[PDB]
């Protein structure tokens, strides 16, 4: 027959702090046992306050990002303001569900700030079930990224650690570390790591090289 | 298209200093059979962007006419605006995904080469809507054979002269002919530059069959 | 005889200008935008002491933070009000937030000149709405009041009146408005102007009073509370 | 010459003397517009239009009355310009449909025939009004030669050697008759096209004007395009100096 | 089927076998697969009989109207284009290849292949199930600039060789020659077929 | 079914058996398969019974309506094109294999049309499950320009062969001769099988069947 | 008159009155001025209040990052045309990823605005627009009307008393091409000022400004954001 | 592009009269005369086919038309409108045959054709038919003659006339027509009723006549009409 889907890999990670949000991904686009390109970062600026990360079928991820872009403009002409992080996350849920019977093979994570300036992270499934959380990973290597974050950020399975609040510095290394680990095991993860930092000042991008095999 | 009839194999792309060069062999296969050994799988969209296409040839000729008319329509207005290589790439991406989402795909893989504003363009388009940009491009079996060659050279030498790109391309067509059962030894080279699009006539890659005597 | 989408030599649509005239037969309604809240007030126009008091609803709730005063053809208004209520809840569903007073008014304003005969649906509009509306509420831009008529045109107002006695109440607000007015003075002024322009005496059951202030939501006033604001004549 | 009250409101109503006044009144709109010209030469077709400057605030080149309907086909319009553009869009789609279906450039006569059918269709019903403009179509190839056609609001189309529409269609035609266009090169014809516009122009009723000029012949390789600033200004100077 | 067309100076030559088949049975041993689309444009039929014939009718319909609207005999390019478009629009639903060959004043004698909805002009073209068995022969036996009689033999030879090898091809060889002067339709019977190696 | 068609010197002749099957049991022993279209155009139907019935009646309905509007002798080529465009639209789901024969101003004509909508014009043809038997007889004995009687006998032999060799064929051979003068529908021309005679009486004297309830309604 | 109730009825003079009646709606709206330099396109519009208690009407609207409009006439017809323009600009970015050239967007308005003028039961658009945009060809000032006709202009004014503004710009049209942005806006404001009666002049409450060009995307300055432009004012003379 | 009117062009006047139907009746009352006679063993239908010029080809168009094997038609009124009703009548006759496999009873055809006529007295954007129909038929071994008119009303006749001099033709028939005629007699009294309203000399080209019996319906050949013209 004919399959409307392809698997292109990519893992996306988001973490929430007091006044910052982190959205990070690998730069590898692949298909089968071949790499399409080594220069495909999954982070995308939507507003100065909100950044999205899409992974899975790149055809769906591209069209979906363009839908969101158009929908962002539609909102602002109609409402006279920018669509907030929580509003974008709410809108994304509905867009993904309108395709409940022909879904976007897509894993979306939203990172930004809420109306109080506090860090916000939203994790989605291909069909639009979502919630807010401190940290979440989506994509081919999400199961590799999750447990380490559960232990270190959530302080899970530990007895007398004093429970230190999350700092930007520490989260940055944490983001770097989990991807370094995943690139060693997941064949779909590698090449380079791009981190997008959302703060009150705006969006700053940072690049750290990864395994290229 | 549910089942493609006449197909074309790998299309090549790589960008040199001051332009882009595209290669595709002049073969249209009907299954394993070499049916048409002198047909063009490349077109000049306008004077800034060019296109080579893999997969179903009837779908390529259809897309060739639709894109052909779009360029004509734009030339009629004469408002100082024309389609950039990125604009053609974006349109094609939107076209393929749309057709794919209606479960009636255009059975093609595309390489779009272009030159505009002193910058070289090379974009990939899939039949499912997979789209990206890369310094070198190879579709079908090229992605497994020619693409490794291009990347290994571009790692050692990122900027190539037009001559260096040409000889690299001829070298890749040599590998493709040896290794692809759905290939042929008649091919074309397309080039974008400050001067525009130039498609060159029937070319053959030099072959060597001396290893045929190295089995004793 | 002409069509519903015909321009006057002046440059206006007849049906719109005639819809404006229908409002001049409607009971008077006043809104006041105070820096600490918005008050809406309207006369009921009781035709008989047999009619139930709270039966007439010329000030309604659209959302927790939005109130709407209506004048003109009441039946036309309640079709527009349901549409306003549908929009807020559609927006809530899609965006998980409350709409701005401007956007709510803008949404209702989109139905403005959506009427016609030929080249239209089976259930498409035949005429405009013989209604004027005062959207008053509190969003993240403080307290706001908006005015809308059948031309579709909508604009913010610091204070506005619409209805039969429109010009009389407009002048009375004009000389009695400080942009620094308190909410106590705001309800008072509307009650003072209302009795002047009416054919009937101000009773506790004769009028509707509503407040939308930052702290608390839209509030429909109860007869006992009305007797405390009508205590200060 | 006109009929009041009843017989002139709708195009689905005939007048007692067998006339459709709605078409005739639409024909009046073009008669009020500034003059458009176009004459067939030995090796192509040239177009000339007077464009009345309503205000000096408008750009030089605004309100283009010369269109590219297809690469090899040019359109010259007179009348309600809003209608002229929609017909330019209809004509474009027709030339596009022909290539999509048959694989080559539309023969000009057929293009004219097709667009004329669409124009005519708006002359039969109460539901729509006739188009308030008239337009010319010009092309050149080695096979078909130089061709020139003109369509009016009724839906009529005819071939021409010389043709004019608008304010002074009469003043233009008598000046066109003077030319041996069957023997003239299209480089020469431009000069003469330019002077006829200047003669035709009323500089004491209308305030001022710009001259629009078009190509379609062998010198353009069969493609319809605008006459260069250089060649136009030579023809403009020629027009001003032989006006004495 | 086996179908074939060849281009020469003054015009073209179009040939076909005369068999129609359903499974292993032949239902018509004498069928002419050379349908006129206009006065000097023919087409060669292959694939589904019903699908082919339906395309032939609609092609002949549109070319008649197109011919009258231009008041000129349709271009062979135009003819090929209309057949190509119907074939493409229903490539999943209509299953037939049609070779379109003819003659016009603009471009002389022309041969077009339209299989699957693509369009290509060739010096000569073969089609049908029996075309597989003669790809080698046509490549070896072809010369450019063949006379009408040579082209006539070339098509006859190639179709004879295909029919003998192919089980889905049989009967007689229908030949048409299209020039400026007109159309010459001839039939090559069983006794008249060229002999080759048969063992 | 076995159905066949034949062209001779003075016109055409059509043939058919009279058997209809439901599953593998002979439903009708004397069903009619040669169908009226025009007074001088006839059609033989093979395949899905109801399908060959409705298509043929629909064609005849359109042919009378066409003759009424033109005031002319219906054309058999018109019948053939109407039939095939109808059948092509249904993509072979109407299981009607038809042999159409008649006489025009253009002489005697014979066509065959398959359910998918393909057609062919020829001097002789055969359709249905017994077609193999009929073509065998035709390819063997057909000549151009035969006499009516020589043509009538060969056709009978062709249908007879189908009847005797095919399990989905039986009954009588029906013939229809169409001449430039007129059409004779020779129903039950030849009849090979006969067994109506017997020697077994199975009667029951009024009252052998046990009855529980009786009701009589006067009219 | 009986030739003036439907758009599908031609006047014997060869005219459509319902188009001309819609053209009257534009003239009744408050004045708006558009002008351009070689680098920028500037819109300046006069906000109007029905009463002193009500706020001023919106005159300048967003279309895209590179295109902005100022309205004159019916509000709903302006809002309808604005939404069509936005949708066209969105579709252009969605498909081609590049901004829609101003010329082509206006051509689409010209094609869309033409449709209702030719169908019975329909009506012309009761709004005229001044379009300021920036693309590959530099800055543009365009004009649309109830009649589907549109114009490419160096500068334009539409609305009530726009003739005064039109004459001001006509004197200083050669000035604009080498103008600094701050000098360009003052020219636009000075033309808008001419439209007002002698008693009154431009205030911070009744002036709206839209700017698009090589430097920046389309921006609307309204109240506090407007006074930088008004301050530095050559005095109203006669 | 177009889309029709959706309102009735036939409405009730204060008098309770649908004026457009009566105005349509005037169109038929002014048309060429036509007569039908039911004659015990058959039916005859005749009309004035005077083209009023020698330039016309009298054989080209016909006024007496067959609807099916057993049903025929004549009209008084507008020729173009009549053609529409003939085409509709023929289709209805076939629609009936396909469903029931039996020749449509004349009564049933007339009812179906009359209902089509009714539509145009109520449907939007249309005028009624300016034709009255005379429909003959043979079914169940019985001759039938029916009249349909612009109203959508239908009548059964032993004999009647319509068109020019329909009033004089009717009284003539009252006196002249007697039940239990032979068909060949009916052709005479049909041509005689036609002579009452003629104006000119009758040739076989000037008039058209059709007959219906147990053998079906057919129009008489010009040679047959000449033999009755003595
Ligand atoms: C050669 C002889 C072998 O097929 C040719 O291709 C011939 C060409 C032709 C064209 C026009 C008129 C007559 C003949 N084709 C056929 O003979 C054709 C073969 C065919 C059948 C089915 C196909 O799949 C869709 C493709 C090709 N034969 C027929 O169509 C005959 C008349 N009927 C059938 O076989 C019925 N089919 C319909 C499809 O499903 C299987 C049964
Ligand atoms: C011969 C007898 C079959 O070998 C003919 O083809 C004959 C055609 C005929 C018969 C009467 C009148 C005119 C023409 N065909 C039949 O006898 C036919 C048998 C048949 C059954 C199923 C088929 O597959 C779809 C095809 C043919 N008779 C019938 O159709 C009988 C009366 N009905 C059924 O068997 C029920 N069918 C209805 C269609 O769907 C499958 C079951
Ligand atoms: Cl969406
Ligand atoms: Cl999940
Ligand atoms: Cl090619
Ligand atoms: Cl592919
Ligand atoms: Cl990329
Ligand atoms: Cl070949
Ligand atoms: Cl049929
Ligand atoms: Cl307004
Ligand atoms: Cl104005
Ligand atoms: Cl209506
Ligand atoms: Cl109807
Ligand atoms: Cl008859
Ligand atoms: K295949």
């Amino acid at each position: 027959r004919f399959s409307p889907y392809a698997f292109n890999g990519g893992t996306v990670l988001a973490i929430a702090g007091e006044d910052f949000s982190i959205v990070a991904s690998d730069t590898r686009l692949s298909e089968g046992f071949s790499i399409h390109t080594r220069d495909s970062p999954k982070c995308y600026k939507l507003t100065d306050k909100t950044v999205i990360g899409c992974s899975g079928f790149h055809g769906d991820c591209l069209t979906l990002t363009k839908i969101i872009e158009a929908r962002l403009k539609m909102y602002k002409h109609s409402n006279n303001k920018a669509m907030t992080t929580g509003a974008i996350a709410a809108m994304l849920s509905t867009i993904l569900y309108s395709r409940r019977f022909f879904p976007y093979y897509v894993y979306n994570i939203i990172g930004g700030l809420d109306e109080e300036g506090k860090g916000a992270v939203y994790s989605f499934d291909p069909v639009g079930s979502y919630q807010r959380d401190s940290f979440k990973a989506g994509g081919s290597a999400s199961a590799m990224l999750q447990p380490l974050l559960d232990n270190q950020v959530g302080f899970k399975n530990m007895q007398n650690v004093e429970h230190v609040p999350l700092t930007l510095d520490r989260a940055m290394r944490l983001v770097k570390d989990v991807f370094i680990s995943a690139a060693e095991r997941d064949v779909y993860t590698g090449d380079a790591l791009r981190i997008c930092i959302v703060t009150k000042e705006g969006i700053r991008e940072e690049t750290v090289p990864l395994r290229k095999d | 298209t549910q089942n493609p009839m006449v197909t074309g194999t790998s299309v090549l792309g790589v960008k040199f200093d001051g332009g882009v060069v595209i290669a595709a062999d002049m073969l249209g296969s009907y299954g394993s059979l070499a049916r048409f050994r002198n047909i063009s799988r490349i077109m000049r969209v306008n004077d800034s962007t060019m296109l080579g296409a893999s997969g179903d040839y009837a779908d390529f000729q259809y897309l060739k006419q639709v894109l052909g008319q779009m360029v004509i329509d734009e030339e009629l207005l004469g408002d100082g605006h024309s389609y950039s290589p990125r604009a053609i790439h974006s349109w094609l991406t939107r076209a393929m995904y749309s057709r794919r989402s209606k479960m009636n795909p255009l059975w093609n893989t595309m390489v779009i080469g272009g030159y505009a504003d002193g910058e070289s363009f090379l974009g990939y388009v899939d039949m499912l809507g997979v789209a990206y940009e890369a310094p070198s491009l190879a579709t079908g079996y090229g992605a497994y054979l020619a693409q490794p060659l291009l990347r290994e050279v571009l790692e050692k030498q990122p900027v190539l002269s037009q001559t260096e790109a040409r000889e690299l391309v001829e070298r890749c067509m040599r590998v493709l002919y040896y290794r692809d059962a759905r290939s042929y030894n008649r091919f074309q080279i397309a080039t974008v530059t400050e001067k525009g699009v130039e498609i060159e006539g029937p070319l053959s890659a030099q072959t060597n069959w001396d290893i045929a005597h190295m089995i004793s | 005889d002409r069509g519903v989408n015909t321009f006057s030599p002046e440059g206006r649509l007849f049906q719109v200008e005639y819809a404006i005239e229908a409002i001049k037969l409607g009971s008077t309604a006043i809104g006041i935008q105070t820096s600490e809240g918005v008050c809406l007030a309207v006369e009921k126009r009781i035709t008989s002491p047999l009619m139930e008091p709270s039966s007439i609803e010329k000030i309604v709730e659209i959302d927790a933070h939005i109130g709407c005063a209506m004048s003109g053809l009441i039946a036309d208004a309640k079709t527009l009000i349901d549409k306003a209520r549908v929009e807020t809840q559609n927006h809530w569903f899609t965006y998980n937030e409350t709409m701005t007073v401007e956007s709510v008014t803008q949404a209702v304003s989109n139905l403005a000149l959506q009427f016609g005969e030929e080249d239209a649906d089976p259930g498409a509009m035949s005429r405009p709405f013989g209604v004027a509306l005062l959207f008053g509420g509190v969003d993240e831009k403080g307290p706001q009041l908006f005015h809308m008529d059948p031309s579709g045109t909508f604009v913010q107002c610091d204070a506005r009146a619409i209805g039969s006695a429109s010009e009389g109440a407009q002048s009375s607000l004009q000389e009695v408005y400080h942009k620094s007015m308190t909410l106590k003075e705001a309800i008072k002024s509307s009650l003072i102007i209302l009795k002047q322009v009416m054919e009937e005496k101000l009773n506790a059951t004769n009028i509707e009073l509503a407040t939308v202030q930052p702290g608390q939501n839209f509030h429909m006033f109860t007869k006992e509370e009305l007797e405390e604001v009508i205590k200060d004549i | 010459s006109s009929i009041g009250t009843g017989y002139d409101l709708s195009a689905s109503t005939f007048s007692p003397d067998g006339r459709v006044f709605q078409v005739e009144y639409a024909m009046k709109a073009v008669e009020n517009s500034s003059t458009a010209i176009g004459i067939r030469c030995k090796d192509g077709v040239v177009f000339g239009v007077e464009k009345l400057v309503l205000s000096k605030l408008y750009e030089e080149g605004s309100n283009k009355r010369l269109f590219n309907v297809d690469r090899h086909v040019g359109m010259a319009v007179a009348g309600l310009l809003a209608d002229a553009r929609s017909l330019a869009d209809i004509a474009r789609e027709e030339a596009s449909n022909f290539r999509s279906n048959f694989g080559y450039n539309i023969p000009l006569k057929h293009l004219a025939d097709r667009v004329a059918m669409y124009v005519h269709a708006y002359t039969l019903y109460s539901a729509v009004r006739p188009f308030g403009c008239s337009f010319m179509l010009g092309s050149y190839s080695a096979n078909d030669g130089a061709q020139l056609y003109m369509i009016d609001p009724s839906g009529v189309s005819y071939g021409y050697w010389g043709c004019a529409i608008g304010k002074a269609r009469q003043a233009a035609k008598t000046e066109i008759e003077k030319l041996q266009m069957k023997e003239m090169t299209c480089r020469d014809v431009v000069k003469e096209v330019a002077k006829i516009i200047y003669i035709v122009h009323d500089e004491v009723k209308d305030k001022a004007f710009e001259l629009e000029l078009s190509w379609v012949g062998e010198l353009t390789k069969g493609r319809h395009e605008i006459v260069p600033k250089d060649i136009r200004e030579e023809a403009e100077k020629y027009a001003k100096e032989s006006l004495k | 089927t086996t179908i074939m067309a060849v281009e020469f100076d003054g015009g073209v030559v179009v040939g076909s076998d005369s068999r129609v088949s359903a499974g292993t049975a032949v239902v018509n041993r004498v069928f002419d697969k050379l349908s006129p689309l206009h006065q000097r444009i023919f087409c060669a039929l292959s694939g589904s009989a019903a699908d082919a014939q339906a395309i032939a009718d609609m092609a002949a319909y549109q070319l008649e109207l197109h011919g009258l609207e231009l008041e000129e005999p349709p271009l062979v390019l135009a003819a090929a284009n209309v057949v190509k478009n119907i074939s493409y629009k229903y490539r999943e639903d209509l299953l037939a290849h049609l070779i379109v060959a003819g003659w016009d004043q603009r471009e002389g004698g022309q041969v077009y292949g339209t299989m699957g909805g693509m369009l290509i002009r060739q010096p000569f073209t073969i089609g049908g199930s029996g075309s597989s068995y003669i790809y080698g022969y046509v490549d070896a036996a072809y010369k450019p600039g063949m006379t009408p009689e040579e082209c006539r033999r070339f098509t006859t030879n190639a179709i004879t060789l295909a029919m003998n090898r192919d089980g889905s091809s049989g009967g007689v060889i229908y030949l048409v020659t299209i020039t400026a002067a007109g159309v010459d339709h001839r039939v090559i019977l069983g006794d008249e077929l060229p002999k080759f190696y048969d063992e | 079914t076995t159905i066949a068609g034949l062209v001779f010197r003075d016109g055409v002749i059509l043939g058919a058996d009279t058997r209809a099957t439901n599953d593998s049991v002979v439903a009708d022993k004397s069903c009619e398969k040669i169908h009226f279209i025009a007074p001088k155009i006839y059609c033989c139907g093979a395949g899905v019974a109801a399908d060959t019935e409705m298509t043929t009646r629909m064609a005849a309905s359109k042919m009378e309506l066409h003759a009424l509007s033109t005031g002319r002798e219906p054309r058999v080529a018109t019948v053939t094109r109407i039939l095939r465009q109808t059948l092509f639209r249904y993509q072979g789901h109407v299981g009607a294999s038809l042999v159409v024969g008649g006489v025009d101003l253009n002489g005697p004509q014979l066509y065959e049309v398959h359910p998918h909508g393909s057609y062919s014009r020829l001097p002789f043809t055969a359709l249905g499950s017994g077609q193999g038997a009929a073509v065998a007889l035709l390819e063997d004995r057909f000549q151009p320009n035969m006499t009516l009687e020589a043509a009538q006998e060969l056709l009978v032999e062709a249908i007879t062969a189908g009847i005797l060799s095919d399990l989905g064929s039986g009954g009588n051979v029906d013939a229809c001769v169409i001449t430039a003068g007129g059409a004779k529908l020779q129903r039950a021309l030849s009849t090979p099988t006969e067994p109506v005679q017997r020697a077994g009486r199975y009667r029951f004297a009024p009252g052998t069947t046990p009855v529980l309830t009786r009701e009589v309604r006067p009219l | 008159n009986q030739y003036d109730n439907d758009v599908t009825v031609w006047s014997p003079q060869g005219r459509i009155h319902q188009i001309e009646y819609a053209m009257e709606a534009v003239k009744q709206g408050s004045a708006t001025v558009g002008l351009k330099s070689k680098t920028h396109a500037v819109l300046v519009a006069l906000k109007r209040a029905q009463s002193e208690l009500a706020a001023h009407q919106k005159k300048i609207l967003h279309v895209d990052n590179h295109i902005g409009i100022s309205i004159a006439g019916l509000t709903a017809d302006a809002r309808l045309l604005c939404n069509f323009m936005r949708q066209e600009c969105l579709d252009s970015r969605f498909v081609f990823d590049r901004p829609l050239p101003v010329s082509r967007l206006v051509s689409l308005i010209g094609s869309k605005t033409q449709i209702p003028t030719q169908r019975y039961g329909r009506r012309p658009y009761g709004v005229g627009l001044l379009i300021a945009g920036y693309d590959d060809m530099g800055p543009h000032i365009f004009q649309t009307c109830p009649s589907a006709n549109y114009f490419d202009c160096r500068a334009m004014s539409i609305g009530a008393r726009s003739q005064s503004a039109r004459t001001y710009l006509e004197r200083h049209m050669s000035e604009f091409m080498e103008c600094n942005l701050d000098e360009l806006v003052k020219h636009g404001l000075r033309a808008l000022r001419e439209t007002l009666p002698a008693e009154q002049d431009l205030t911070t409450k009744n002036v709206s400004i839209g700017i698009v060009g090589k430097d920046l995307e389309f921006t609307i300055y309204d109240d506090d954001d407007v006074s930088p432009f008004l301050d530095g004012l050559e005095e109203r003379p006669q | 592009a177009k889309r029709g009117y959706s309102f009735s062009l036939t409405t009730f006047s204060p008098s309770g009269k649908l004026v457009q139907i009566e105005y349509a009746l005037a169109a038929v009352a002014g048309g060429a005369p036509s007569v039908g006679i039911k004659a015990a063993n058959g039916v005859v239908l005749a009309t004035e086919k005077k083209q009023k010029s020698i330039l016309y080809d009298e054989r080209s168009v016909h006024k007496v038309e067959p609807i099916t094997k057993h049903i025929g038609l004549v009209y008084s009124g507008m020729g173009p409108d009549y053609r529409v009703l003939v085409h509709r009548a023929r289709k209805l006759a076939q629609q009936y045959y396909l469903v029931y496999q039996e020749p449509i009873p004349t009564a049933q055809l007339v009812q179906r054709v009359a209902s089509v006529m009714q539509e145009y007295t109520q449907s939007g954007g249309v005028r009624p038919f300016g034709v009255s129909l005379l429909i003959c038929g043979w079914n169940e071994g019985r001759p039938y003659l029916f009249q349909s008119d612009p109203s959508g009303a239908y009548f059964a006749w032993k004999a009647t006339a319509m068109g020019k001099n329909y009033v004089n033709g009717k009284t003539f028939l009252e006196k002249r027509y007697n039940e239990d005629l032979e068909l060949e007699d009916a052709i005479h009294t049909a041509i005689l009723t036609l002579k009452e309203s003629f104006e000119g000399q009758m040739t076989e080209d000037n008039i058209e006549v059709g007959i219906c019996n147990e053998a079906g319906f057919r129009r008489l050949t010009p040679t047959e009409v000449r033999d009755y013209l003595a």
